[PDB]
Formats: structure tokens, C-alpha cells, sequence
């Protein structure tokens, strides 16, 4: 997670992040595990559910992308891959 | 040279236009100042902005849109905010008093005062066009300005402009929730006019987008800002074949032919996939077959209607990003095999595909995740007849005791037009019965 | 000495022609700038077939690229080999056809073909002795088929005794990518029956199946599909440019292939295609190449030859080889497949031998088959057309512009007549 | 390639499933964070995780599992603990109210509201499966959710998925110790739908694990964590033919045919050997010919029934570790010569074998030791004739005075279903009588 | 000149064929890379029998590998000699058969054998003058037996006058690893009586007994068992590839062995097989090799030769030796064993000699017995078959797939007819 899109992985909510007027602002004993836990934290206006763990960077595009290792039909037609035997070092 | 004019009318037409023009500025790399970034190389091969923006000799871009409304309390928020210097001062036209949920005030009394002023901008905007492709009109059926002033603007526009394909992006009233009492009145009086003067008309409602934002984007408490960014992705996906090159390009006139089989049926449904949050995109494997199957699901439909009741006439699929052309055609032939998805028997060839190269763009820190592939589906179904048989039940039940009538006839329309508009809509649902039957 | 004028219409035709010009510029040793970078004199021996000279020894192609939408023109011009074409050979409109045969043939096809025929005439009387015309298009669209068949008609009226060769991408059952596809297919076939000397049918199902099961690629790009098309397209006409033991040009193939004035639709093929990892397990020998030629997996039209009888077969071999390995192999395959060749034409097969192989490869072949199995494709088009036409779907976009409702019935009757001719000649004895 | 989907239903399903997936991740090398670890073998080309983990381009693996339960107290333990990274957020389905040990609540009232959601998850996970072999459903005969919900889970699964194999891993009610009071009612209604919706259903009860853990493991106080560790070793022994290569490969459809003699008799018995304490092994090392005798010992049987009372139908033995095929042949010929072990006269080919190469693995904090070779036995005996003989005597004693019936009939089902399901089991006990006799 | 096309069916057949291809690769001197690295120029004289020449001087085998599960193909392709095969000759399914003859014949085999015949026709038509086909299989499984009989039927009805060899690992009494094994064996022999030129019976009982007694391995691995099978497979067909003083190829043995058209199940046997321990002290002869050949404990089948009369005997020798010491030994062993040979066929023993032995051995043997001792094997199969069939055990899986009840009785009638024919020709 840290390595993928290394620029700052998106980190979960902490005590220093919370500002005045936020819906997650609480009174009493305050830690970070409470804001990380799903059943204590509340949703905010016009924002999704808090992450509860670390996600990759802002410019990371999710999903499985397959990069072809072939050369295509120029390599399929433009040459005939004749086998080339390797000479050995003379023992 | 191909390029479009977007006309935003009504309150909800303006507020969608804030989210649509925010997306087009970020997609083409245009600042809210209206200029390309200064820390830029000379580059070259940049003509994608001609569809939506017009180059000034000093280096500025002016959007090709007219923000028109009959009240000044929603346009003054645009003349003061961040984009206050992107727009022309005359492209933001304000009225003096609002329509107040009346079709009569939006059509006869008040809306006649400014239509000479509104259409003068459109002729000025169209005169700059080397080749014009069509129009796009954003409005809402339940409102006064979105129903009244949109009717006379489209009637006057069809006379002057002969055969330019004009589009509608309408917020149809929801089956269960409603923010007005006179909503069935203004929706019936709109659909009588728009069958004659609209080449195509897309349908969304606010209740179906509420269920999407809860189960997919994981938003417990949505906001109208969050809905207008979902609608703005579809408009940026439909037009994306015009701006950026692709393997299979579909212009605006190309999917007029491929979605309208009869002249009185031009009501498709909009569906965009994938829409997921960042928490779920990190786990899922978003292949081409997964995003194609996500449009046929009944939960992903953006209109509260069940597609299992009716049959699909024709479908239009517009892929984006790095989608190989084979995985499109392998996914479609799986859909045709399944017996739950039903097609009419007079349209065996039901799918049209179009591939673009530029991947979708999102807003940083927003709700949607960053994915390099997507699909937008415009499917024509006979299931929309249930969405109108419900509305006419609300109109018939309300009109039997003659309620809310003296506000309409007190401005100039006659009582006979209420029964004339209803008698046309009874003929429209008979048109769906005569096409749904099998030979 | 014999000149072929090339013609591109529509998006599919434009891309296929661009890839074909890339392929033959690679074969003749022409850089993208336009000069000559070759290693032999045999390349410049016969070069006037496709290229016109300019000042300072720059060769320009003899092709006309026409479309109703300038986006494809910009896409072709900003490509790898896009700087060799004459800018006066790019003819574009301002309004798109919109996948409509009426828009392609009557409304927007009226004002462009004056300029198109002016350009193609100015190229046509610049040759010494014109061999004929080549046009690449797709029958499933509005510009490729619509304006394409009008160009067929006007050129056939202007030049009565020439060779007219068309490479048409016919529609497919399961890769149907348009809803007005049976309409456009029938309306284009009705004109292509009586106005074209040779038509070669290319199918995307067959192209995808070749790219999947034979070559085993992972990302079959449209560039790769156009390369498959261009290989056969440049292998058909190789005896007009390279000397060989047995020569056979376009008129030779036409005379030796089409028996009756309506049966001129062919199924193409290519013969040395194997995957990258199975190259070294196989030897480039004439028996292996002939077996791979007559195999049914290399046909570029999705019609099984096991469902019909072959009328005539032509094959153009390339590469230095013997002649018993050609003649004996074809005699053996004709004697072994007794139940698949017709009995009222003895010696169903024709061979030609060329001495110059494709670059980087020892031997190659191009297969052209005339068969009674293309009636399957025509039947599956006709039943779709009937199913749409009974309920009259999608017809107001055609009839609001000046097309009557008798033309559809006349075209359907003509295509059913063609299918009946195929069935008649398939079921025929002594 | 070859792979299966595992569905965990009820509290007995989820708590067993926690022990299974901590075993599988360590066996394949995947961290609890969900990623392959650092300093891994470059260019390994391993596809052994493909059976139970789905690759994603970000480097993560997601299990092919669904956790289903009706109350949030057992699922929220997984969402909060150290395995919250590995699972998909939507693969963990959570209800609102529990069935309160009613088959009527888990089949008619509570289970009908989330069954539309659970089967939708099964389709999206089977969509990725290019080749699927079967399903793994974890349940118990005691509770209502393991009785009601599992009954119509596999009812709809058999209709939609035609001939795919389905294995039930059920916790049989122990003959003496039990928790519930209406537990004899649930098991009669549980199996009424199992005789004609299950391809196989394996049989392990709670009490026989207690005597094995007390004597073999020398554990004076076994815990429900320790019981699920023995269950996970048997399930990982069955699936070890899919993931790892071996001398003899036994597919999921292989012993599905080879263990079921008639369409009504599909209840095999599991037995593991050796299951020893950590301290004993270092001084002494085992052999193949001695671990075969440990399977047939009634003390080491995992079911509280006496195999000497009945006769064997067929045996399916699975050997894992450093096992040669010759020593298996010598061990079986030793078994058939003995007089205590008896086989029916119409099954001369009484056995079936399976050899694999990868030995069983250990976990940090577990109770078992590192053993070079181990054997898991699946047997089909007539010794379970006494097993349902006493639960039928527990059913009628409850039902003679009609006690605890008014709760079940108040939630939807009628009175005749108890008597209809009763005579089905009076027929099944007679079926062992007509089969076990020698002709 | 005279070619044999090899076909591996099932997991057991695939492993047997892979071991065979390794064995003859070391016999003809081919490295796993693909080229030729040998010493004698006589190895390249007859190499077209099993190998095809490619460009650059590579040789690829004429083998096709078929099954329904891709795991066996992956395991073979990742093996030691797994890079020599063509990459298009692997055809595999995606679902298992589950030892179901009905699945391997009716439901699942109907999709794959089209492609299998498509490959086999290309290999058989690329040759010059095809001799015939080899197919390796076992008579206990649905993947092996059913698909093998269907493939044999298709190839036989396509090529009417050829030679067909099936090397079958026959099920054994006490090494039962499948509960539907008698059902599969009867249903497969029902087709192998009427559709196969030669079938060779291999018994796991005799394999384990030989490996325990005369090789003395502590661990008789399946690799060594397939090595001992591959010795016999390479020894049968050495007259095609190597010159000899007396020649006896496939049809030479086929005409000479089979008296009546329903008796083609042979018991193989190999003679210079010795314990791993003492190479240095001694050298072989012909009487010693004949004694170890005709020893009943060295038979590769679980049928005692002394419980019946030999119909015909074949002996193929390898090495440099005279022929009086062969004919005299055949004569005196037949004179010694008066009762064990039939009365109405004098000179029951046929011999052949090839010059080149297998590598590392001065002299080598090969024994083929056609005797009346296989009637007890078919009797013990039939008793288990009818014991299961009387109560209809394990039958619903087979009969729910579209195959009736009377076909088992037809197979049982065929088996009873065959075991009556054995007694009829034993006592005359
Ligand atoms: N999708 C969507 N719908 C909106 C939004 N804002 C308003 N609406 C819809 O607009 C409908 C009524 O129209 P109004 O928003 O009141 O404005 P109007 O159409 O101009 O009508 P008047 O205010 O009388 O001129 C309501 O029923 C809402 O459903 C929005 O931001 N997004
Ligand atoms: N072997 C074993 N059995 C368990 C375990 N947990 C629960 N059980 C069994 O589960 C039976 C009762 O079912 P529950 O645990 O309540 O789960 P359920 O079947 O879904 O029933 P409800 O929770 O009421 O919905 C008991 O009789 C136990 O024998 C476990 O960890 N190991
Ligand atoms: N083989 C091939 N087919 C193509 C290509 N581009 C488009 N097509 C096919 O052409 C059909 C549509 O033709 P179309 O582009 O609408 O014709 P046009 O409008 O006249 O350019 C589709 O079914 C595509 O499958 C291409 O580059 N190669
Ligand atoms: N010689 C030998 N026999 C084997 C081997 N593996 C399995 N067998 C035998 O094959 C029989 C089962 O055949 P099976 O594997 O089910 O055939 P399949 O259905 O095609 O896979 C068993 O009785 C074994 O004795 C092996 O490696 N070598
Ligand atoms: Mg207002
Ligand atoms: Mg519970």
C-alpha cells in the first residue's frame, strides 16, 4: 500500500485531522482507534464512509490491467523463429 | 469543427451545469480562470477543446452555454463564485420573478417577456459555428421554468432550425418521493409538447440515484452536489466520441438512427458503470465483462422501473479507455444467451458499440474512484410504459375533483388543454402495447 | 505498366487502406518520408503499379481517400505513414452519414461525388494503360456502403471495360455492431451484384478466430486485424509486380474463377500463419503450406466450406520452390476431396508461382475460393432483413429523405434470386 | 484454474470459517494484509493460490468466500479484527434479527428478506470462475439459521446451478450433551430438504471431538477454537488435490460418485490420523502401515457411533505426505484380513485411495505438531443406523404431548409438516435394514 | 517408411507415454533441447518411425496427449523431457470425468474427440506410409477406458486396414483403487474385443511382485513401474527401427500369434531384469536368459501360466548371438514342458533377433505369452461385476446420464462368451 503510488498513501482519520464543526468531533476520552473503528465513527455530509485502513495514493487507478507481452502480427508474420542451438563450453 | 450548444434552463438545469462545466474544465486542462496553465510546454495536437470552448485571440476560453432562468437567486451564485470569470456576462440570463410551479406562468404570462432576449444569444452562439452538430437541453418536468419555459423555447427553436438533433436531459418525477404537490400537472403538460419537437429525450429521477449512492458510493447522507456529478459523467461520456479519437466513433446523429425505431418513441434510459467507492475498488477486479454486466442489473438503472417487465428494443454501448475490442464482443454474446434478458423479435441485432481512447476523469478527493475503463449504456425499453401509467393515475385522480386548476386558467390557458394533454398520453401508452406484441 | 487505382471510403475502408499502404511500402522499401530505401533493383523494376513519381525521386501513392466526416481523415493523417498521401486526394464532407444508406446514397452523396469523380478522373488519365480500380469498404455502414456503391456505379458507367475489385467487410451473426446492419447489407449487395467484377468478403468473426486460436495473441488490436486483411490484399496482386515462373494477374484470376456473370463473391485466405511459440516446431515446406492453406481455420469469412461445394479455387504461391510440389499436391487434394468439388467442372484448381517471397519469410501463399457456402451468409442476412421489414422498424429514417418502399422489396427479391442461383448450381448433376 | 466457492452460513459456519482462512493464507504465503510478502521469489509463476484467491492488479488477493448470518454479533468480529484487510466489504452480509432457533423463522420470515442479496453475491463470484467444480456450505443441525436458512439456500442453488456439486459440512447433534432444547425438532426438518437437494453431506459431531481432544491431545479444557482447528484440517485435506500436485489426483466429482451408493444415502464419516500432541512426536516417527489402523479404531473415530455394530459400504482414504503407493497396498491387505472390520458382500472393491505430496502445515499458537505423513478417512457405514434411531426417539417424546410446537406454527408453517417429515425418517431407518442384509 | 502414431489417454496413460518417450529418446540419442547428440551414424538411418524433422535439425515426436483435466498436461509440460512436444498437440477439457464411463463416452467425450481426430488425421496424413497406432490406457477409469474405446472405435472405422495397439493396465484383485472398477473394466472390454488388433494386459499385482522380488527396491515408485513398462514397449517395436538377422515387425507378430479373431490379449514379460546390487562379477548367455524369460514369477500379469495351456509364445532377443542357441532352447523348453503347451499346434514358440540391444546391456529379452491363463482374470472380473449388478449398486449415476440398463447384460453376455471360448480352445 505504501509502495503503490508512493506519494502519500491515504491514511485513516486521526485526532489532529478533526476540525471544529465536523460531525465526528466528540467529547471525552479521544483516541485514534475509535475513529478507525466502523461502529463508532459516523458519516459526514456529502462524503463517503471513512476508510478504516490505508489506501494507495490519489493518482492510483484501481482494477486489473493486463499488458500484452507479445509483439503482435508483425512478429507473427514478419519473421520465422528458427531454433538456434547453443554451443557449449568445451569441458 | 464539430461542436455542441448546451442550454441550461430551470433551477435544476443550472445546478447540473455547475457540475457539468466543472468536469469539462478539468478534463481539458482549463483553469477556472479560463486559461491554459502557464507552466506548459509548446506541445501540439490540441484541438479537443473546440467542441465546448471557443478560443479568444488573447488565449481565453468561453463556454458554449446559455444559463437561463426566471429567478436571480441561483444565477447570482455563479456570477460570484469560483467560475465568475469563465462565463460571458450575457450567457447568464436572469428573470425577474420565478414561475412558482406554474406551467401557465412559465409559458404564457412571464416567459413571453424574455424569449426574444434568450434566442438572440443562441443565434449569436450558432453564428460562430463552422459546423454545428446539435443541441442539449437540461430541465426538470416538475418545475415551472423547467416545464413552462422549456416548452416554448423548444417550439420556437424547431421553427428556426430545421433538422438539428436536439437532446433532452430531464429529471422525471420520482414514483414515491416528490418535492411539490402540483407535480403531476406540470409533467403531463410537458410531455404533450415534447413528443413533437424533441429528437431524443433521456430520463432520470432522483429516487433511483439515492439508492445508488447508498449501496455503491457508500454515502449515507447524499446531497444534490453528489447527484449532479453522477449525471455529469454520462453527458461527458456521450459527447466523448466527438472530442477524442477512438477505434469506433459515434456522433450525435449516429445514435439517433440506432435508438429510435418509430417517430413517437425516443425515450432511452441512462446507465453508467462502474460507480464504486475507493474502499471497494481496491478489492474488485474490473474487467470488461464485469462493467458490461453491471449495466443490465436492475439495481443500477437510473430510473425506478423494472426492466424485467418489458423487452429491450435496442441498446447503445459506449466504452471508454483501454478496452480491447474482443472483450466487448465476448461479453455481448454472453448476454444474448441468458433467458432472463429479453429482446423483441423484430430486432435480432440489438447492440451498437463505440470505443474511445481517453479514460474517464474524476474530481480529486471526490466520491468516485479512479478507473481507466467505463461504459455508458442508452437502452430503449418497453418498461417505461409502467413509469407513465403510474403518473397518469396521479393526474386522473387529482383532476377528477378539479383541484389546483384556478391557478393555471387564471393566467391565460383554457380548461380544454388539460383534457387535450391527457387524451394524447392515453394514445402514447397504446403505442407501447402495439409495438410490444409479437408477430 | 498496368496501373491499379486505390479507393478508400468510410472509417473501416480508410483504416484498412492505410494499413495496406503501410504493408506495401514496407515490401517495396519506402520510408515514411517518401524516398526510396531499398536493397535491390527488382523493387524499382515494377513500381508504377501503385506509386507515381515526383520531383527529386519521391514516390506518392495512387489512392483517393473520401469520407463524410473529417475525424477519420485527421486520424489517418496523424499516423505513422500519413505523410505520403497527396493532400488533394483527401476529400471530406461536413455532415456525417449517421449509418444511413439514404444519407450515403441520395442526400449527402449527391454533392460530393462531383469532386470525387474529378479527382479520380485526374488520376485515371495520368496512367499509361490502366488495369483497374480497387475499393475497400464495409457493407454495414452509411458512408462505406452508401457512397461506395454509388462510386461503383459511376465508375462502371464511365469506364466500361476495366477490372473492378472490391474488398468488402460483410456483416457477421454474433459481432453485429449496428442495428440497421441488415438494411445496409441488403441495399449494398443489390448494387454490388451487377456492377462489380470481383468482390472479396472479409468477416470479423473469422479475423477474431484467427487472432485467438491460430496466432494466440492477447490483445487483438484493429491494427492487427487490418494487417491480416492487408496481407491477403497485397498477396492477391503480387504477379503484377514481381516476376515469377507462372504469372497470373487480376484478369487471369477473374477469367479462371467466375463461371457466370453473377457468381463473383470470393472467400479469401492466407497460408503461413502460426503462433510465435510454435514457429520452430514446423518447417516451411510446400506440403505443410498447402495443408495449412486448405485448412478451414484460415478462411477470412465465417462460412464453413464443409457445408457446400467448391466451384473454383485459385492459389498464388510466393517463394522459390519446385513445381511438382505444387502440381502434385493440388492433384492429390483434388483427388482426395472428391465429395466437396463439383463434378461438371474438371480441374477446379488454378496455381500461380511468384519468385519473390514476403520480407523475412521463406514461402507464402494466398488462397481465393469460390464456394456455395456464401449462401449461408446471404441467408442469415436475408432472414434478418425480413424480420425487420415485416414490422417496418427503423424505416422512417430512410423514407423521410426520398426512398420508396418498393426498393426494399426489389432488393430482397434480387438477393433471394442470388441465393436461389447458388442452390441451383450446388444441386446439379449430369 | 480448478476452484470452488465456499459459503459460510450461521454462527457455526462463520466461527469455523475463521479457522479455515487463517490456515489457507499461511499455507499459500499470503499475509493477513492481503498481499504476497516482501523478498519473494522473483519469477516464481505460482498459480496455487488461484483456487481460493483472486488476483488484482494492485497486488492484492481476495478470497472466494461469503459469510452469511442473521445477527451482527458474529460478523462484526471479522470486520474489526486483524483480518479486516483481506475480505471484501460486501462479501460479509449481515442481517438485523436472529431466527431464535426457529426453522420457521429461518425459512419463512427472516430468511426471505436477505436471500435475494446472498444469491447475488454467489453470481458475481462465480462469474470470474472460468471452470467451477462445486460449493462448500458450512452449517449445523442445531440452530435455526443452520436449519432453516441452509434449507432454502441450497434449494435455490440447485435450481439455478444444475449439476454443480455441493458439499454440506454439518455439525451433528451430539447424543448426550447438547445446548438447545428444540434441537431434536430442527434436525428432522433440516434433513427433509437435504435428501433431495444435496449431492453430499459430511458428518461430524461435537462430542466425539471432545474425547479425541481429551485423550490424544492431552487437553483437559478444549475450546471452540480448538474444535474448529481439527475441522479445518479435514477440509484442507479434501481440497489439497486441487491446489497441489500428487501421485494420485482425486477430483471433487471423483469421490462424489465413489461414496454414494444410492440417491438417499449420502452421509460419509470423517476421521483424521494421526492427531497427536506436540510433545509425543520428537522421540518417535510413524509409518504408513500404522496410521491406517488408527483410522479404523473406534476410539479415534470422529463420530460417536460404534463401527462394530454396522458394516462398511465403501471407504475413501486420503494420504498426505511421504507416502509411497506400495505401503498403501500392504496396509489395505492387512485390513481386509482382519475379522473385526467387515464389508458388505456386494462391494468387493471396498476401498479408494489418494496420495498427495505436500504435508500438512502448522500454525503459530496451534495445538498439533509437525507430522511427516497423515491420513484422512472418509467412510460410509451402516453404523449410523443407531445415530438417527435415538433422535427419532427424542422427536416423538417432545411431540407426543405437543410441546414447543406453537412457536413454530406461529411463524408460517402448518402442523402436518412435522408428521410429513416424521414418516420420511421412519422410511430411512428401514432403508438401512433392507440394504445391510446379505443376499 | 513405416510409422507409428502415439496416443496418450488419461493420467495413467499420459505418465506411461511420457516415460516411454524419455526411454526411446535416450535410446536414439536425443537431448531434451531437441537436437541430435550421438555417436553412431546408425541411429539416424531409421528415425522417421517416431520423429519428425523440423528446420534447423530438430526432431519432434509423433505423439498426441488427450485427457479432460489440464493438470496432467501442465505436470507433463513442466517435466524433464517436456519441451520436445509440439505446443498444438495438447488438447484438454475443463471439467473432470469422475471415473464415469458414461461421462467419458456419452456426455463429455462428444465435444473433444472432434478436435482429437482433427489432430490425429493431420499427423496420420503427414506421413509417407503409416504402419499404425499405439494407445496407452488403463481399464479402470472413466477418463481412460471410455474415451480410449471411443477413440479406438473412431480411428478403426476411419482407417479400416491398419494395425492398432492398446497397452492396457488391467485392474488387479487386491490393489483396488476404484469402487466402480469392475463396471468400467467390463464396459471397456466389451468394446476392446471387437475393435482392437492387439491389447496388452498389465497387472499391478505382478508389477509389485516383480519390483519386490527380483529388483528389490524398498520404494517401488510409479516412475520405475512405467520404466519397466517402457522397456517392453520399446522392445516390441525394435524390428521396425533396427536391422537384425531375423526380422519380425507388428503384422509379422500379429498374424503369427492370434489363432482366432477374438483372442488378442497378450501377457508381456522382460527377461534380463536384475537386482540393483551386483554388476561387476558376471555376463549373460542364452539358456539363462531363456530360463529367466519363461519363469512364471517374471510374468507382468497376475495370471499364473501354470493354471493353463500356452496357445502361442513370442520371444524377441536383442544383442549379438547365434541362432542355434535360440532354436535349441525353444525346442528343449517345449520338450520339457509337455502339458503346459497345446497338443494340436506343434512348435508353439516364435523367435526374432535384433542386433542392437538397449543401452548398457549386452543381451536383452522380450516375452509375449498368449495363453489360457487370462480366463481366471476375466472370471474374477465377471464375479465382482455380477455381484454389484444384482443389487444395482452405483448404477444411478451411470443410468441418469442417458444410458440404459440392458447394456451391462450385453457386456456380461460377451464376457461369458469369451470365457467359454477360452475353455473351448483350452480343452481340445
Ligand atoms: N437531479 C436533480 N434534481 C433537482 C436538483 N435540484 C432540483 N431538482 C428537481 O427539480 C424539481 C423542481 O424544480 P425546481 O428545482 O424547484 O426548479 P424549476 O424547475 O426551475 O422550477 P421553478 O423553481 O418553479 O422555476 C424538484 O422536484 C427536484 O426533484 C438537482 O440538483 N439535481
Ligand atoms: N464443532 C463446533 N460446533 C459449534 C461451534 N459453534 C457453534 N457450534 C454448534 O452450533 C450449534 C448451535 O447453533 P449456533 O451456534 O447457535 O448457530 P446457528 O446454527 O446459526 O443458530 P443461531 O445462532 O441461533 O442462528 C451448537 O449445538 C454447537 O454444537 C464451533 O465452533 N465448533
Ligand atoms: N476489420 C475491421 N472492421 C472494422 C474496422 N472499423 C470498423 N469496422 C467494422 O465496420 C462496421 C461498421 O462500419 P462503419 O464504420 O459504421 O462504416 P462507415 O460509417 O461507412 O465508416 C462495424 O461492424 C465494425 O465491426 C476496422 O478497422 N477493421
Ligand atoms: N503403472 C501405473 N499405474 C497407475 C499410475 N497411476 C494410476 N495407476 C493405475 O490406474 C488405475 C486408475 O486409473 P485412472 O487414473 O483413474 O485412469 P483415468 O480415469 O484416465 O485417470 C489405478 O488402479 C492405478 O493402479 C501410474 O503412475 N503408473
Ligand atoms: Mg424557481
Ligand atoms: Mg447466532
Amino acid at each position: 500500500t505504501v509502495s503503490q503510488v508512493c506519494p502519500p498513501p491515504r491514511r485513516p482519520l486521526t485526532v489532529a485531522d478533526i476540525r471544529s464543526g465536523m460531525e465526528n468531533e466528540r467529547l471525552g476520552v479521544v483516541r485514534d482507534s475509535m475513529f478507525q473503528n466502523p461502529l463508532i465513527v459516523k458519516a459526514e455530509l456529502g462524503k463517503p464512509r471513512e476508510r478504516s485502513y490505508s489506501l494507495p495514493g490519489i493518482n492510483f487507478n484501481y482494477g486489473l490491467y493486463i499488458r500484452g507481452l507479445d509483439g503482435g502480427v508483425p512478429e507473427a508474420i514478419g519473421r520465422w523463429n528458427v531454433f538456434k542451438q547453443q554451443p557449449t563450453c568445451p569441458h | 469543427m464539430r461542436e455542441c450548444i448546451s442550454i441550461h434552463v430551470g433551477q435544476a438545469g443550472v445546478q447540473i451545469g455547475n457540475a457539468c462545466w466543472e468536469l469539462y474544465c478539468l478534463e481539458h486542462g482549463i483553469q477556472p480562470d479560463g486559461q491554459m496553465p502557464s507552466d506548459k510546454t509548446i506541445g501540439g495536437g490540441d484541438d479537443s477543446f473546440n467542441t465546448f470552448f471557443s478560443e479568444t485571440g488573447a488565449g481565453k476560453h468561453v463556454p458554449r452555454a446559455v444559463f437561463v432562468d426566471l429567478e436571480p437567486t441561483v444565477i447570482d451564485e455563479v456570477r460570484t463564485g469560483t467560475y465568475r470569470q469563465l462565463f460571458h456576462p450575457e450567457q447568464l440570463i436572469t428573470g425577474k420573478e420565478d414561475a412558482a410551479n406554474n406551467y401557465a406562468r412559465g409559458h404564457y404570462t412571464i416567459g413571453k417577456e424574455i424569449i426574444d432576449l434568450v434566442l438572440d444569444r443562441i443565434r449569436k452562439l450558432a453564428d460562430q459555428c463552422t459546423g454545428l452538430q446539435g443541441f442539449l437541453v437540461f430541465h426538470s418536468f416538475g418545475g415551472g421554468t423547467g416545464s413552462g419555459f422549456t416548452s416554448l423555447l423548444m417550439e420556437r427553436l424547431s421553427v428556426d432550425y430545421g433538422k438539428k438533433s436536439k437532446l433532452e436531459f430531464s429529471i422525471y418525477p420520482a414514483p414515491q418521493v416528490s418535492t411539490a404537490v402540483v407535480e403531476p400537472y406540470n409533467s403531463i403538460l410537458t410531455t404533450h409538447t415534447t413528443l413533437e419537437h424533441s429528437d431524443c429525450a433521456f430520463m432520470v429521477d432522483n429516487e433511483a440515484i439515492y439508492d445508488i449512492c447508498r449501496r455503491n458510493l457508500d454515502i449515507e447522507r447524499p446531497t444534490y452536489t453528489n447527484l449532479n456529478r453522477l449525471i455529469g459523467q454520462i453527458v461527458s461520456s456521450i459527447t466523448a466520441s466527438l472530442r477524442f479519437d477512438g477505434a469506433l466513433n459515434v456522433d450525435l446523429t449516429e445514435f439517433q438512427t440506432n435508438l429510435v425505431p418509430y417517430p413517437r418513441i425516443h425515450f432511452p434510459l441512462a446507465t453508467y458503470a462502474p460507480v464504486i467507492s475507493a474502499e471497494k475498488a481496491y478489492h474488485e477486479q474490473l474487467s470488461v465483462a464485469e462493467i458490461t454486466n453491471a449495466c443490465f442489473e436492475p439495481a443500477n438503472q437510473m430510473v425506478k422501473c423494472d426492466p424485467r417487465h418489458g423487452k429491450y428494443m435496442a441498446c447503445c454501448l459506449l466504452y471508454r479507455g483501454d478496452v480491447v475490442p474482443k472483450d466487448v464482443n465476448a461479453a455481448i454474446a454472453t448476454i444474448k444467451t441468458k433467458r432472463t434478458i429479453q429482446f423483441v423479435d423484430w430486432c435480432p441485432t440489438g447492440f451498437k458499440v463505440g470505443i474511445n481512447y481517453q479514460p474517464p476523469t474524476v474530481v480529486p478527493g471526490g466520491d468516485l474512484a479512479k478507473v481507466q475503463r467505463a461504459v455508458c449504456m442508452l437502452s430503449n425499453t418497453t418498461a417505461i410504459a409502467e413509469a407513465w401509467a403510474r403518473l397518469d393515475h396521479k393526474f386522473d385522480l387529482m383532476y377528477a375533483k378539479r383541484a389546483f386548476v384556478h391557478w393555471y386558467v387564471g393566467e391565460g390557458m383554457e380548461e380544454g388543454e388539460f383534457s387535450e394533454a391527457r387524451e394524447d398520453m392515453a394514445a402514447l401508452e397504446k403505442d407501447y402495447e402495439e409495438v410490444g406484441v409479437d408477430s | 505498366m498496368r496501373e491499379i487505382v486505390h479507393l478508400q471510403a468510410g472509417q473501416c475502408g480508410n483504416q484498412i487502406g492505410a494499413k495496406f499502404w503501410e504493408v506495401i511500402s514496407d515490401e517495396h522499401g519506402i520510408d515514411p518520408t517518401g524516398t526510396y530505401h531499398g536493397d535491390s533493383d527488382l523493387q524499382l523494376e515494377r513500381i508504377n503499379v501503385y506509386y507515381n513519381e515526383a520531383t527529386g525521386g519521391k514516390y506518392v501513392p495512387r489512392a483517393v481517400l473520401v469520407d463524410l466526416e473529417p475525424g477519420t481523415m485527421d486520424s489517418v493523417r496523424s499516423g505513422p505513414f500519413g505523410q505520403i498521401f497527396r493532400p488533394d486526394n483527401f476529400v471530406f464532407g461536413q455532415s456525417g452519414a449517421g449509418n444511413n444508406w439514404a444519407k450515403g446514397h441520395y442526400t449527402e452523396g449527391a454533392e460530393l461525388v462531383d469532386s470525387v469523380l474529378d479527382v479520380v478522373r485526374k488520376e485515371a488519365e495520368s496512367c499509361d494503360c490502366l488495369q483497374g480500380f480497387q475499393l475497400t469498404h464495409s457493407l454495414g455502414g452509411g458512408t462505406g456502403s452508401g457512397m461506395g456503391t454509388l462510386l461503383i456505379s459511376k465508375i462502371r458507367e464511365e469506364y466500361p471495360d476495366r477490372i473492378m475489385n472490391t474488398f468488402s467487410v460483410v456483416p457477421s451473426p454474433k459481432v453485429s455492431d449496428t442495428v440497421v446492419e441488415p438494411y445496409n447489407a441488403t441495399l449494398s449487395v443489390h448494387q454490388l451484384v451487377e456492377n462489380t467484377d470481383e468482390t472479396y468478403c472479409i468477416d470479423n468473426e473469422a479475423l477474431y478466430d484467427i487472432c485467438f486460436r491460430t496466432l494466440k495473441l492477447t490483445t487483438p488490436t484493429y491494427g492487427d486485424l487490418n494487417h491480416l486483411v492487408s496481407a491477403t490484399m497485397s498477396g492477391v496482386t503480387t504477379c503484377l509486380r514481381f516476376p515469377g515462373q507462372l504469372n497470373a494477374d487480376l484478369r487471369k484470376l477473374a477469367v479462371n474463377m467466375v463461371p457466370f456473370p453473377r457468381l463473383h463473391f470470393f472467400m479469401p485466405g492466407f497460408a503461413p500463419l502460426t503462433s510465435r511459440g510454435s514457429q520452430q516446431y514446423r518447417a516451411l515446406t510446400v506440403p505443410e503450406l498447402t495443408q495449412q492453406m486448405f485448412d478451414a481455420k484460415n478462411m477470412m469469412a465465417a462460412c464453413d466450406p464443409r457445408h457446400g461445394r467448391y466451384l473454383t479455387v485459385a492459389a498464388v504461391f510466393r517463394g522459390r520452390m519446385s513445381m511438382k510440389e505444387v502440381d502434385e499436391q493440388m492433384l492429390n487434394v483434388q483427388n482426395k476431396n472428391s465429395s466437396y468439388f463439383v463434378e461438371w467442372i474438371p480441374n477446379n484448381v488454378k496455381t500461380a508461382v511468384c519468385d519473390i517471397p514476403p520480407r523475412g519469410l521463406k514461402m507464402s501463399a494466398t488462397f481465393i475460393g469460390n464456394s456455395t457456402a456464401i449462401q449461408e451468409l446471404f441467408k442469415r442476412i436475408s432472414e434478418q432483413f425480413t424480420a425487420m421489414f415485416r414490422r417496418k422498424a427503423f424505416l422512417h429514417w430512410y423514407t423521410g429523405e426520398g426512398m420508396d418502399e418498393m426498393e426494399f422489396t426489389e432488393a430482397e427479391s434480387n438477393m433471394n434470386d442470388l441465393v436461389s442461383e447458388y442452390q441451383q448450381y450446388q444441386d446439379a448433376t449430369a
